[PDB]
C-alpha cells in the first residue's frame, strides 16, 4: 500500500496473509469469509509469465495479524490448505480476467476480536455499493512504494472510478469482471495498491445494515500511485456464482 | 526479515 | 451469520478513524 496508514487493531479481521514456507516470506493478501474458506486473486497461485504456480503444500495463512514480520503470538492462527481452487477461465495471459480463487483450509479457525469473516455482496448490496464516487478500503502487507516495507498493515480508502476514465488510463483490456479505483491527478489526495497487496479485499461499509462487504479483490496495475493510473480490482459479485458453486461442493 | 514460525505449522 | 461486524468496532459501537470518510462518500 502506497499513501496509506498503520490499520487500527482489529480494524480488517478478515485480512489473510498468504505465507511461502520456504523462503518464509510474504506471498499475498486474501481474506477470510467462512470458517474454512480464504477467498484470493488466481495470480497469487497461478502466473506462468513468473513461473508461479503454488500447492497447496508449499504456503500457509496467517490469520489474525497485523505486525508483517513478527509471529503474533496469542493473537495470530496459521493454517493449512486442504484444496485450492482457481477460476477455470481465470485469463493470465491478457489482462487477469477472472482473477480470482478459493481455498479450504485444513481445520476450521476459531473467530475472535482479531478474526472475523467479512460478507460477500448480493445483487442489491452490489448494485447499490458499485458506483463511481463511492469510496472502499483497500488493505495490506505490500510496497509502501512502486521502487519500503511496513511494520504493520496498511489501509487506503480510495473512491471507485467511471468504466470510461477506467479504460482511458491504460492499453490494457478491462472487462466486466473487473473494476478500477483510485483519485484522479486533481483531486490531490493519493493511494493505492501495489506489489504484495494482490489477494487483498476492497471494502465497503453498507449503510443499510452496518456491515462490511468485500465488492474487490486487489488484482492488478501498472507501477503504482502514478498519476493518471488507477488500481484494478477483481468484480466479486460478478464471480459469486462460482464461488457459491465451490463452496456448495 | 520473518520472524519464526512454530514447528508444529511445519 | 455475523459476517462484517468487527468485535472490536460495530459490535462496540464503536467507529474507526476513518470509516466515515466512506459513509459520506455513499451520496
Ligand atoms: C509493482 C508494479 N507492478 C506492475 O505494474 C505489474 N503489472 C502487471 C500486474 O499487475 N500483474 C501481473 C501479476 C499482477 C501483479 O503484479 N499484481 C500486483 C499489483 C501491481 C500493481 C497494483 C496497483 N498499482 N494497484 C496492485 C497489485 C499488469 C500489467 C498490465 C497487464 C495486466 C498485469
Ligand atoms: C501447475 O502445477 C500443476 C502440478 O503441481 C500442473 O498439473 C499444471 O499443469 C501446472 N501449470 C498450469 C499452467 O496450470
Ligand atoms: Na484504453
Ligand atoms: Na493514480
Amino acid at each position: 500500500i502506497v499513501e496509506g496508514s498503520d490499520a487500527e487493531i482489529g480494524m480488517s479481521p478478515w485480512q489473510v496473509m498468504l505465507f511461502r514456507k520456504s523462503p518464509q516470506e510474504l506471498l499475498c493478501g486474501a481474506s477470510l469469509i467462512s470458517d474454512r474458506w480464504v477467498l484470493t486473486a488466481a495470480h497469487c497461485l497461478l502466473y506462468p509469465p513468473w513461473d508461479k504456480n503454488f500447492t497447496e503444500n508449499d504456503l500457509l495463512v496467517r490469520i489474525g495479524k497485523h505486525s508483517r514480520t513478527r509471529y503474533e503470538r496469542n493473537i495470530e492462527k496459521i493454517s493449512m490448505l486442504e484444496k485450492i481452487y482457481i477460476h477455470p477461465r481465470y485469463n493470465w495471459r491478457e489482462n487477469l480476467d477472472r482473477d480470482i480463487a478459493l481455498m479450504k483450509l485444513k481445520k476450521p479457525v476459531a473467530f475472535s476480536d482479531y478474526i472475523h469473516p467479512v460478507c460477500l455482496p448480493d445483487r442489491e448490496t452490489a448494485a447499490s455499493l458499485l458506483q463511481a464516487g463511492y469510496k472502499g478500503r483497500v488493505t495490506g502487507w505490500g510496497n509502501l512504494k512502486e521502487t519500503g516495507q511496513p511494520s504493520v498493515l496498511q489501509v487506503v480508502n480510495l473512491p471507485i472510478v467511471e468504466r470510461p476514465v477506467c479504460k482511458d488510463s491504460t492499453r490494457i483490456r478491462i472487462t466486466d469482471n473487473m473494476f478500477c479505483a483510485g483519485y484522479k491527478p486533481d483531486e490531490g489526495k493519493r493511494g493505492d495498491a501495489c506489489e504484495g497487496d494482490s489477494g487483498g479485499p476492497f471494502v465497503m461499509k453498507s449503510p443499510f445494515n452496518n456491515r462490511w462487504y468485500q465488492m474487490g479483490i486487489v488484482s492488478w496495475g501498472e507501477g503504482c500511485d502514478r498519476d493518471g493510473k488507477y488500481g484494478f480490482y477483481t468484480h466479486v459479485f460478478r464471480l459469486k456464482k462460482w464461488i457459491q458453486k465451490v463452496i456448495d461442493q | 526479515d520473518f520472524e519464526e514460525i512454530p514447528e508444529e505449522y511445519l | 451469520a455475523d459476517c462484517g461486524l468487527r468485535p472490536l468496532f460495530e459490535k462496540k459501537s464503536l467507529e474507526d478513524k476513518t470509516e466515515r470518510e466512506l459513509l459520506e462518500s455513499y451520496i
